[PDB]
C-alpha cells in the first residue's frame, strides 16, 4: 500500500457535502466520509472499489 | 446552517438543491433557466431540485430539472479558492411563481454591517454532526474587510467577504456550499469556505457576488 493509505481523513475547509471513501487505518478498511470539495489529502478516492484496490488489496 | 432556525416552508423560493444522487451542494435561481453556485461544487452530471423543503420526502411542490451546461469561472483557483463561482444552465425553464422564484443580482456591493440571510441543508452542529431534512435559515451581517483579513491573514482576496459573528455559535457548515447570502433583496454571497464551523474568530468566507455581475450577464446572454 502506498504511504497515502495511512493519512488520516480530511474533509477540508470547503462546505460541500461530497461522498468519498478513505482507508480507515484503525478499523483497517475503506469507509465512507464527506469531503468539502477542496484541500484534502490523497486518502480520498471517488469509489469504494478504487479504495479497496489501492489500500485494501484489489 | 449552525445556530439557525427552520425556515417556513417555501419561504426562500430562490433556494435550490444540487443533486447527483444525494444532496451535495446548494444554489440560487437567478433567472428561470440559470442557477448560480460555487465552482468547487462542480460535477459532470447535476440535477437541480427547485421548490424543496424537506429533501427526504416527495412533498409535491418540487421541480426536478437537469443541467444542460455547467460553467465554472475561468480563473477558479483550487488552492486559494479565488473566484469560487459557477453557473448552471437548466435543460428546461423552471416554472416560476410563489414557491419557485429568482433572486436579484447586486446593484451595488454590500457594505459592512448590512444584514443578510443565509440558507441551506448543511450541518447544524459546530462540534458533532447533524444534518437537517428541513431548510435552515440564519441572519448574519457582512463583516469588514479588516476583521476578515485579520481572521485569515494572507488568505483573503478582494473577491471574498466574511459574513458571520466573530463570537461564533452561528455560521454555515458542510452541505451549504453554493448556497445564498441575500441582503436587501439582492444576492451578495455564495457559501464558500471557512476554518471549521461556527468557531470563534473564524467567520464564514463567501464569494463576493458583486465582483461578477458583468461576467454573469455576459455568460448567460451568450449561452
Ligand atoms: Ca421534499
Amino acid at each position: 500500500k502506498p504511504d497515502f493509505c495511512f493519512l488520516e481523513e480530511d474533509p477540508g475547509i470547503c462546505r460541500g457535502y461530497i461522498t468519498r471513501y478513505f482507508y480507515n487505518n484503525q478499523t483497517k478498511q475503506c469507509e465512507r466520509f464527506k469531503y468539502g470539495g477542496c484541500l484534502g489529502n490523497m486518502n480520498n478516492f471517488e469509489t469504494l472499489e478504487e479504495c479497496k484496490n489501492i489500500c485494501e488489496d484489489g | 446552517i449552525v445556530g439557525g432556525y427552520t425556515c417556513a416552508a417555501n419561504s426562500i423560493p430562490y433556494q435550490v438543491s444540487l443533486n447527483s444522487g444525494s444532496h451535495f451542494c446548494g444554489g440560487s435561481l437567478i433567472n428561470s433557466q440559470w442557477v448560480v453556485s460555487a465552482a468547487h461544487c462542480y460535477k459532470s452530471r447535476i440535477q437541480v431540485r427547485l421548490g424543496e423543503h424537506n429533501i427526504d420526502v416527495l412533498e409535491g411542490n418540487e421541480q426536478f430539472i437537469n443541467a444542460a451546461k455547467i460553467i465554472t469561472h475561468p480563473n477558479f483557483n483550487g488552492n486559494t479558492l479565488d473566484n469560487d463561482i459557477m453557473l448552471i444552465k437548466l435543460s428546461s425553464p423552471a416554472t416560476l411563481n410563489s414557491r419557485v422564484a429568482t433572486v436579484s443580482l447586486p446593484r451595488s456591493c454590500a457594505a459592512a454591517g448590512t444584514e443578510c440571510l443565509i440558507s441551506g441543508w448543511g450541518n447544524t452542529k459546530s462540534s458533532g454532526s447533524s444534518y437537517p431534512s428541513l431548510l435552515q435559515c440564519l441572519k448574519a451581517p457582512v463583516l469588514s474587510d479588516s476583521s476578515c483579513k485579520s481572521s485569515y491573514p494572507g488568505q483573503i482576496t478582494g473577491n471574498m467577504i466574511c459574513v458571520g459573528f466573530l463570537e461564533g455559535g452561528k455560521d454555515s457548515c458542510q452541505g451549504d456550499s453554493g448556497g445564498p447570502v441575500v441582503c436587501n433583496g439582492q444576492l451578495q454571497g455564495i457559501v464558500s469556505w471557512g476554518y471549521g464551523c461556527a468557531q470563534k474568530n473564524k467567520p464564514g468566507v463567501y464569494t463576493k457576488v458583486c465582483n461578477y455581475v458583468n461576467w454573469i450577464q455576459q455568460t448567460i446572454a451568450a449561452n
